């Protein structure tokens, strides 16, 4: 199985290299060879999820078979035995096993520094370069420092 | 009656 | 499932008839 | 497994590169060669759901037997038994298995800036262009940023 | 089974270019070569759904056997059982694969601009063209811009 | 089943080529060649529909047996059990797999436009050139436009 | 199966062209040669359909055995018994598979325009020309249009 | 089964044939050589119908067993049994599959037109010669037109 951690650390790898590709592939054009650098850490889970869910609908229930005795004399005697029938979902999911939990880009510019206007159109032609998910916990750090 | 339901138990 | 096997017994007694 | 895993990472990899394939096709006569760059990022569900559902109908019932006892003397007695037939639908459903949960699209123009009419203009192009779908999470950013 | 999943990415691709090329067979006298751009987006549901339904009707029952007891003295007894047979319909469902679920189509005409009159008048060549179906989630933008 | 999917396209393309070439036949002679064009979209079900119906009648039972006990003394007491026997119908119907359920068809005039008298008679034709069926939810559009 | 539906087309196609030739056959002496044209569709169902009914008279039975008791005292007890005897049909019918469910028809005659004396009464020879049948919902359109 | 569809089309074409070729023989003389046009359309059923009838006689019933008690005291009892035989008509019928549902005839004159009276006696001559049957939905047109 220890072959099969290497794999996954290979698969990480491989994303990792994949989105610095696409990183490289748009920000040459606009800021230029050796004016920007990036890395790009890519967290996967492997876990193997599988889950079954049965699911019913309290709200509509369809009387199948219903008997009602209801005698008066004083005395009210008010019998009643029902049976029902319910919407039933089952539904058998396995998810994919490895799968991005976390995704951390950080871009640093070379100066000469960069206006706050043009590293937020940085920061947004990257959401979307790189796909940006901040509720899956995602992390994107644009930053203007000075190359030595 | 119908115990057709899984869970039929009014049975009578 | 068992409904149409049903509705299969259904055509096929109409096919007998 | 793994060798699988891999396989769908070139899936998604091939829909990214499909994806940018027409985004070229359609920009590179309205703006020109080197106006413009765009990357495409495309998340793939590779789930294996699937899913039975067994629905009635409680607002149609048939009553198949029906006995009904109603004798007085005072004393009323009111003996009831009833049998239902209802309306009885049965899918099974089984899910593909890898579909596009959410697709991000981000193309900066080259200034010399453009116009916001020309921006949405291109943005409507693109929706339609891409297959922009909003409830599926998807996002669309279009920039007119400076190219060096 | 990601054989299949590449062979239906294929089916998707050539959909596209199929309405692709009808597009052009469209466009191609009415407006002439270069003077246009169009792209089109099919994404198709590939699910196993497989249904059974089985209806009753409720307000047409016939009567197969039926008791009946009413006697007096006062007392009042009136017993009854009846027995009913119902109208039943039996439909088993199994939808095809591959389903177009949603169509995106954008067509972009190059300006010397283009009157809305004319504008319009493509869009309903195009309804009819494509096969427009709003019904479905279908997206049929037709804009008038300028190519570089 | 995918090799399936793939000949179930080209009936659909088989049967537009189909039209084309009876709209050509028809509107060739009356415009002439060149001063029109015409496409065509089917969308064709595919599902595997198998309806199994048992329907009986009411309203014309006749008796099988009966008995009737009817004793007075007062005392009346009116016992009665029927049987009954009722007219039935079973029908098995299956459905062909392959069914035009939408049928769109748009076809322009180049100008010198026409006059509403005109397009309307070229309408008529077509109605009926083609099968045009409204309650199907089939769309066709004759419009007068500028060919380039 | 889809070469089952390859062959449906073809027998729809081949209709479609002999009610074509038998048109021609009819116009050609009246009209001339090229003095017309019509295009003609053919709808045909190809379901599978199977209906056995048992049908009952009820109200001619006839009396197998019969009991009557009918005692006096004052008290008046009228029991009775009878089993009956009825008419019993069962009829097993087979639909043909491929049936014309609609048809349409559309004839245009060239200008120099026709009286509508003249259009009426060749629609008068068309009507028997094709087989109309208006309560199958066909449809037939005669129309005097300026050939180019 | 679609080879025995195609063999239903040729039959029904078949006859076509000679009731036209019926109609030549008898108009030919009458009428003279081209100066008549006509055109048959024959609708032939290929229903598999398979009847069975189980028939009585109400009317006339022979009793084979009787008891009849008949008490006096006052007190009158009358009890009774009777068994009967009845009349019992069995009979299996099997339609023939091809059957003709409906007959269309229309038969075009060249003027130079026909009176009224010819025109009804050219009528009752069709009549008969190609086995009008109204009763059977059947249609017969005769007009008078003008050849070109």
């Amino acid at each position: 199985a220890s072959a099969a951690r290497r794999k996954e650390q290979e698969l990480e790898r491989s994303q990792e290299q994949a989105l610095r590709e696409k990183i490289d592939s748009v920000l040459l054009p606009i800021l230029g060879y050796g004016n920007y650098t990036a890395q790009v850490d890519i967290q996967m889970d492997f876990s193997a999820v599988e889950q079954t869910r049965k699911r019913f609908d309290p709200n509509t229930p369809a009387t199948r078979s219903e008997y009602a005795l209801e005698d008066y004399n004083g005395s009210v005697r008010k019998e009643s035995t029902r049976n029902f029938e319910l919407d039933t979902t089952i539904s058998h999911e396995r998810k994919q096993t490895g799968t991005v939990a976390r995704q951390t880009v950080s871009v640093a510019i070379k100066d000469r520094p960069m206006s706050e206007s043009e590293i937020n159109a940085i920061r947004q032609v990257l959401i979307g370069t790189v796909g940006f998910d901040q509720g899956r916990g995602d992390l994107l750090n644009v930053l203007s420092v000075k190359f030595a | 009656g119908l115990s057709r339901t899984d869970g039929r138990h009014i049975p009578a | 499932v068992d409904g149409i096997q049903a509705e299969m017994r259904a055509m096929m007694v109409e096919a007998t008839n």
